[PDB]
């Protein structure tokens, strides 16, 4: 074994009741001074390596060629005079396990930690020296960090996309059904999760073309779509990810979750594709009054309409279909659907639910369409038009298919440096060069989209970690105050970044008048309430550092009435996997699973304790599954309130609780405004 | 939440001795050294007495004890499989490569071998063990059976994979494959029957059964290691043997709910070339906060 | 000098109700009066029972005291028919053609049903009667066995070959042939095996042992009538399916080696209608012509 | 049960020990007494039938529209003048349970056999009268039937395609793939039989953008198409049918056939997809030899020639690909390979086998293409050309799709009525007619190669029943001679009819000029090798008939060399499943299974004698699986040398041969220019 496996090993040795924290950063000392010093490649000066590295298709020639070869040593200088040292051996680890540049045959390192920020920080900045330094310092004080695909891939020749999430919509014909299997396909070969809406399919005993019961479903289109994830599973490396979400009045709805059933068939089952359910206000208002609900056929809908069962408001739109004798329906019991959703959730975590109106009581973007589904980590929530894709040697009709690019700020790094402003600005400029730099060319919606929408998602991470750190527990209403004034002050900047964006480019988002932005409405809460913190100590926690009143937030609205704003969506929160141990920080806004974690790579097994663990803080961070849920569901709420898109919120349940509570956490989520809850996780 | 997932792959998994000609090996087997030869008949006659007692005992008698109309099907269906397929099979393999003479006399001597006898008895000892009503003794006779499905068979499964991942004996190598994928699932089946009892028991009487799963398989292991010298060390094969055994050791541990016992380590790569919560009904006023 | 020919008879006819497609029985079966698919569900119900008990106790316990490794592997194979072929293919004939609530019902009833539960008794106490190297134990449990297996059964088997032999519920019906072609075998193997005991007897123990044969025979038989007449009354059967198991008790009688007890009588002639590749190498001169 | 099943279940009934065959007719008496004129729809007169037909969108009206009514009477008349009768139960049954045309509530008949007859003449003729009285009196005579895409479809509104059997050229990309998958879908969705060939895609373990082991194989898309056919199953009508075809030399030849094997995984076994293999001459010199041989990765091929390997002779190639080092290949036993092939043809009758060299020294158009795979039926061999299908907003280079046009003569009807010349010209007209009116939007390359090659499948059937019925065993030197007149008849007056079209329209296929038709070698063994026949009592069956001669081939030679020939490919053997009952005829050229065949409908039992069938003719009506496999294997060959594209031959084995029997049964095929073998029937 390792010296620095055995260093990481004598954690959990305890010495005089405690455990040895400290010993970890003995580990990632060994861990540098015996594996990565000795295999790592060093070049004479940096114009070799970068040389060596352009010629051998390791790096873009052309990001790097937007600097003088000073400018690249400045950059490089700039990030190594920080003398950043990873505080775990986890965090190292993970780095130049999956995200240093290593040789062909991997045998080597070719990239440290500076290196690789150096290169994302020149890729970012697009020939501006003094903003690839503001990059640099960024992300090597670890204040902001870019999504595993920017990180991993940014000024790369063997790169991917640097987007992580793809959403599609489907029409309702087999041309449709077709190239939604050929860009999900597409989208998986270039390494992004993608996320297909199936609530306009016909469900299953319809009519193509006057002939009857004729139609397999949502089921057979998932089948079809789990095959081409299976298929396209990144070159091998990484298994193909799909996200299936449909409506809950959707009829195929039972049928949608027999898919993920212990005991489903074989010709039923469905198992790389996740799914998701849509539920509308009206679904859980008949489950509240315990009224029998309808699932409808949605050709006949569309028949009937000549709009999608999907494209308009159940809430007003439910009573005409159940009464019009041309919609076909089937009778349901909604607490049944309700129950049958929390035990698959129990089972397997599935589906993944979208509660509609929360998103869209809040959605700036109504006008241009409605949230009809979420992304495969059920944070992306954005308008979506489906594309008319026709028949050979016709014109199709492309619609707008969601797409943004993610990154995290690093809550414990921002604050302690007290720059919410200037890391929020930055990555929003960072994440817009991402969006620009974008160009898919198998995805014709998602380029629209992206052309168009502008759309990026700026998340956050460590709030666990800040919480802890600072002595607050995750389940206060202090924690809740600081994520609060926190996720406000974030909105402001990113809004505020976003008009600076519009003005000095002269553009808005396509169709950004007709938005809650353009009208002042989106402003409302801000220029009426005051998000300051209620409580001292998170008013001492955020000394130092402005917080926008209602006057600010006024100015901001008046600023946004002039000159727009570049991004139809700003804030998303991601789950923030495996970039998280890179940061030493907490998985995104989720309290923590555990404290330490043990997790086996190779023969060896490993620990990891939670950033900045110790006696004084150990309860302090208090694991996820110990919390009470409608605690994490009210912070959930209090950082959805100032973030535009989702957030993913994965739900900790312990064993011993039974269906009807996961029902009750669902049910206080809609009621709190929880827009998307990702997964139910039972310890 | 089990058994009837189990059925399926069992029935459909259903095969028979005659679909594999084994003349075909004569071609290969004459090529073998002594040594070789010797170390596959001594394997071979090892894998056949531990699988008749299986098919006798083990699984009739596991059978007996559990409780449940398609539980028993399915062990049954398994101790078919013992008697009926995996018995013929061993047979046809030992008639095809060795005379009738020769026959005898390996298993006159596997009969007799210290290490072969020791595990065998092992065994049979915690069946014959098991008391009508007596949970606790049925488990313990079900933590002998997965060590034995998926344990102690793989020092003898090694030798047939071994030569199966080089291109010899390929015709009773196919079989000896398709009784290890029996001997999987058997395995796999019998431990989740296994970790049912397990759950039922205290905190206490859990570290208690643990202690005795622990001690059992340590007991196993260190003569597994001396039964691996007597037989491979004439080939040179023994230290990969042995990665095998722990190996497998560790599946067997996975297959009663218990952690694995020994490290990580990779196997010889011809071998392997080779090779539900309460649901509670909503009560109303839960829909309001 | 029989064994090996049962053993093969009986793997060549190996068989999973999943083979047989049940959906094409819905119409038929829709259209029967209430009172006949009652009577049905019923027959079936009770057959089920029997092969529950005959595979999880019967055939497994017989295996256990009949010695020789061919003769267990023979009784093994019929244990699993039983119960996981057998008594499950009922489950799927059920499961096709009636709701959860009939089916629920059905089993139910089975549970306190008298003349059921009495043969039940009658048959499980004698192979739980058997005591270990007591060949007259044994013979007990095989002639009850060989009842089960030629005799018993046949008060339900009347019912679907009642129906296939008039077109109708075929699919079922074609079940029900695989079930009952296999039972026959089963009881003339049984019926062997008890006739090896019998002879080795003193006459004056012979003389006792048919004693027990027919005073056990007719025990039942008085059962079987009143469960006859309880279940084929309604359909106005009962006197026909009473010729049929008089016919049938014969036929047991017969398996194990005695003389005809009932005499002749005309069956319903719908009843009596209701009734890998070897691989050889290529030769270089396979190519040429 | 119906009166006239039982008296079709009373053939069987023997009296004096004779089957009693004559009671079939009366059965069909029963038939159309009992049911089938009370289940018709009467009109008052056939003005009222056509309108309710054309109001009710049953027929289409622009076929229609292009006579006057008192043609169309005329037609109908001269249909219904013949006064034709069905001479057996099965065949009226099988014509109105298939092909007669019923209301939208399937409880009534709409068309009667001679209404089927004049509505797909009227649509053949498009516009002539004369013509569609000519065709009225062909098909009513029945010597020659339109597959049953064209018998079905042909005149109705709610109808597939008139094509049902389409080969698709799959290149070696993602975007083809997914294009291959879609069309796929769309060709079924249309009611056509998909064949696809795979040799050009790369092997498993190949190289992705220069990453290594990244490609899935064949057998991933394998797993796409399966999925793609049962999806696509004719809207619930009938179960998706599609065939893949690998060469040989593929790498993947073996997971290939592992996806036929029973013990098999869910992962790898396909169950909807039909496999075919292609077999070129170097495999069966390698296997004659038991040299070992070479299965290569196509990718590495490709990149060190710039050519796929399918594309290419491998009997000149193999050399060198073995000696390139660049070429990456696998050590196989090509013996071995033949056995595995032999053992998955007795357990499933699969793959099917196409001899490349066979198929390809008597190809006409191998400068257009070398005949790469076959379709569904393995009868359809002509040349393709891939197609390039792009990313999205880029041009695709479209190549050539195979799609052939099915009708077959009725040999026996035919004779009998001395008119192999005028039948064959008139179904040679009538194919082109499909052929010409067919539009497929959404297979660019099926369309192409529909408009450029109009290349048509004129088979045969009723062998076997002409054979019985003159006393003339199938195994006899003498229906050998019989099938090599008739059939070179057949193909004289197919090239006569193509090359007058050729010269009525002043076109001929695309690169007509290239073929060996234009060069004059195709005719180079009819102008020095006499085909009339050698025995005196096949003469006395042609007569009245003028044989054409060698004289006569040689003014066809130079008539084509004068005008050109219309069609690049005119002559495919098709099975003719259901369409053979209907005209009371043996299925193709196969010989019968069964003498008198058993079938179950509904929960009825049916009795189907043979055609013809009786005590004079029992002993003639030898059952295939009874017949020298030899012996027939020479039939085909005889008929082969007569027919440009390929035979649709099905294998009878008995279950006591052995795998040795079915390998020589293949090579003795591939000795005697056997094209293609279907299937292996084991009894
Ligand atoms: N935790 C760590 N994180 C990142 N790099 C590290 C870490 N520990 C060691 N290294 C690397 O290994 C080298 C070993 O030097 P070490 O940290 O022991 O101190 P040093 O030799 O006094 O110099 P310095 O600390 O100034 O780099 C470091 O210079 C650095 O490049
Ligand atoms: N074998 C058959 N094949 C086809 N149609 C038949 C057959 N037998 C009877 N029919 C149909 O039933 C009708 C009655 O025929 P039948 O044998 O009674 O005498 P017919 O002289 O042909 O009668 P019609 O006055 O109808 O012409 C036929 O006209 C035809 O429409
Ligand atoms: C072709 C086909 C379609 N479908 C379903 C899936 C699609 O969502 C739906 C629409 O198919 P379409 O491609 O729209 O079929 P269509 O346009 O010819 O019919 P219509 O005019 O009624 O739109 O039909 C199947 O389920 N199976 C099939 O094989
Ligand atoms: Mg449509
Ligand atoms: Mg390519
Ligand atoms: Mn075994
Ligand atoms: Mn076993
Ligand atoms: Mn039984
Ligand atoms: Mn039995």
């Amino acid at each position: 074994v390792p010296k620095w496996i055995q260093l990481n090993n004598e954690i959990m040795i305890q010495k005089d009741g405690k455990f040895q924290f400290d010993k970890d950063k003995e580990a990632v000392h060994s861990y540098f001074v015996d594996y990565i010093n000795q295999n790592t490649v060093f070049f004479h000066n940096l114009k070799e390596k970068l040389d060596y590295l352009v010629e051998n298709q390791y790096y873009e020639e052309e990001f790097l060629s937007l600097y003088s070869f000073e400018d690249i040593k400045e950059v490089f200088k700039t990030a190594y005079a920080k003398k950043f040292r990873f505080p775990s051996f986890m965090s190292a680890f993970k780095f130049y396990n999956d995200y240093a540049l290593k040789t062909n045959d991997k045998k080597k390192i070719l990239e440290r930690y500076e290196d690789r920020i150096s290169i994302v920080a020149l890729f970012f900045a697009n020939g501006d020296t003094e903003k690839a330094k503001e990059y640099v310092n960024l992300m090597i004080n670890q204040e902001y960090q870019p999504s595993t695909p920017t990180f991993l891939n940014a000024g790369r020749k063997r790169r991917g996309e640097l987007v992580s999430c793809f959403l599609l919509e489907v029409n309702d014909s087999l041309n449709d059904i077709s190239r939604a299997i050929d860009i999900s396909m597409q989208l998986s070969k270039l390494g992004g999760g993608v996320s297909l809406n199936l609530s306009k399919l016909r469900a299953k005993g319809e009519a193509i073309k006057d002939v009857e019961n004729a139609t397999k479903g949502v089921v057979g289109v998932m089948k079809l779509l789990d095959n081409a994830f299976r298929y396209a599973d990144q070159m091998g490396q990484r298994q193909g990810s799909g996200a299936a979400y449909l409506n809950i009045f959707h009829r195929d709805i039972n049928d949608f979750l027999d898919t993920k059933k212990i005991s489903a068939d074989e010709d039923v089952r469905v198992k790389t594709l996740s799914i998701g359910v849509v539920i509308p206000d009206k679904f859980v208002e008949l489950a509240r009054e315990d009224k029998a609900a309808y699932v409808f056929y949605p050709h006949t809908i569309y028949k009937e309409y000549g709009q999608h069962m999907d494209e308009m408001d159940m809430n007003e739109m439910y009573d005409k279909f159940v009464d019009n004798p041309r919609v076909k329906k089937e009778k349901i019991n909604p607490r049944k659907l309700l129950e049958k959703l929390a035990m698959l959730r129990s089972e397997s975590g599935y589906p993944y639910i979208m509660f509609q109106d929360n998103v869209n009581k809040v959605h700036a973007n109504n006008h241009i369409s409605k949230v009809k589904f979420s992304n495969l980590c059920s944070e992306v929530l954005q308008a979506s038009q489906v594309s008319s894709y026709t028949d050979y040697d016709e014109e199709d009709e492309i619609g707008l298919d969601i797409s943004c690019n993610l990154g995290s700020l690093n809550i414990l790094n921002v604050m302690e440096h007290k720059s919410i402003e200037k890391t929020v600005k930055l990555a929003t400029d960072s994440l817009t060069h991402v969006s620009e730099t974008t160009d898919i060319r198998n995805a014709p919606a998602v380029r629209r989209a992206n052309k168009a929408m502008k759309s990026i998602g700026l998340g956050a991470m460590n709030l666990h970690g800040y919480l802890a750190q600072n002595g607050i527990a995750y389940e206060s209403p202090e924690a809740r105050d600081f994520a609060n004034t926190f996720f406000m002050m974030v909105n402001f900047y990113s809004i505020q970044r976003s008009a600076e964006i519009a003005k000095e480019k002269g553009e808005t988002f396509d169709q950004y008048e007709g938005s809650t932005y353009a009208t002042g409405e989106y402003f409302d809460k801000y220029v009426s309430t005051d998000f300051s913190p209620k409580y001292e100590k998170i008013a001492n926690l955020f000394e130092g550092m402005h917080i926008p009143t209602t006057e600010d937030w006024k100015k901001l609205k008046a600023f946004v009435a002039e000159h727009g704003m570049y991004h139809s969506y700003r804030l998303c929160i991601a789950p923030t996997g495996s970039i998280s141990y890179v940061q030493s920080s907490t998985a995104s806004v989720m309290p923590i699973m555990e404290r330490i974690e043990e997790r086996t790579y190779g023969n060896s097994k490993t620990y990891y304790p939670m950033p900045g663990l110790a006696s004084n803080n150990w309860f302090f961070y208090k694991e996820a599954y110990d919390m009470d849920m409608f605690k994490v569901v009210d912070m959930i709420a209090t950082i959805q309130q100032h973030i535009d898109q989702g957030i993913s919120f994965t739900l900790f349940l312990k064993d011993t609780m039974t269906t009807r509570d996961l029902n009750r956490i669902d049910l206080y989520a809609h009621h709190r405004g929880i827009k998307t809850i990702y997964y139910a996780r039972t310890k | 939440d089990f058994t009837q997932m189990f059925y399926n792959q069992n029935v459909k998994q259903f095969w028979l001795p005659e679909e594999i000609a084994l003349n075909g090996d004569l071609l290969t087997w004459k090529y073998l050294g002594k040594n070789e030869q010797d170390t596959y008949m001594k394997v071979l006659a090892g894998l056949t007495l531990l699988d008749t007692e299986q098919g006798n005992t083990g699984m009739p008698i596991v059978a007996e004890h559990v409780d449940g109309h398609q539980r028993k099907a399915v062990l049954n269906f398994m101790a078919m499989m013992e008697n009926a397929v995996h018995a013929k099979s061993y047979s046809n393999i030992f008639m095809t490569l060795a005379p009738t003479e020769t026959i005898n006399e390996v298993f006159e001597w596997v009969k007799q071998n210290k290490y072969l006898q020791k595990k065998a008895q092992m065994i049979v000892g915690l069946y014959k063990a098991i008391q009508k009503d007596d949970e606790i003794s049925l488990f313990k006779a079900m933590v002998a059976s997965v060590y034995l499905e998926s344990f102690l068979f793989y020092s003898g499964f090694y030798y047939p994979l071994y030569f199966y991942g080089q291109g010899k004996l390929m015709q009773s190598g196919e079989i000896i494959n398709l009784i290890l994928r029996d001997e999987a699932i058997h395995g796999v089946y019998v431990g989740l029957l296994a970790q049912e009892i397990y759950n039922k028991q205290t905190e206490e009487k859990k570290a208690e059964l643990r202690e005795f799963a622990i001690d059992l398989l340590n007991q196993l292991y260190e003569n597994e290691l001396e039964y691996t010298e007597d037989l491979y060390d004439q080939v040179g094969l023994s230290h990969d043997v042995k990665k095998f055994i722990r190996y497998n050791a560790n599946k067997a541990l996975m297959n009663l709910g218990f952690d694995p016992y020994f490290e990580e380590e990779d196997i010889n790569p011809i071998v392997l070339n080779g090779l539900k919560a309460t649901v509670e009904p909503l009560k109303d006023d839960d829909f309001y906060f």
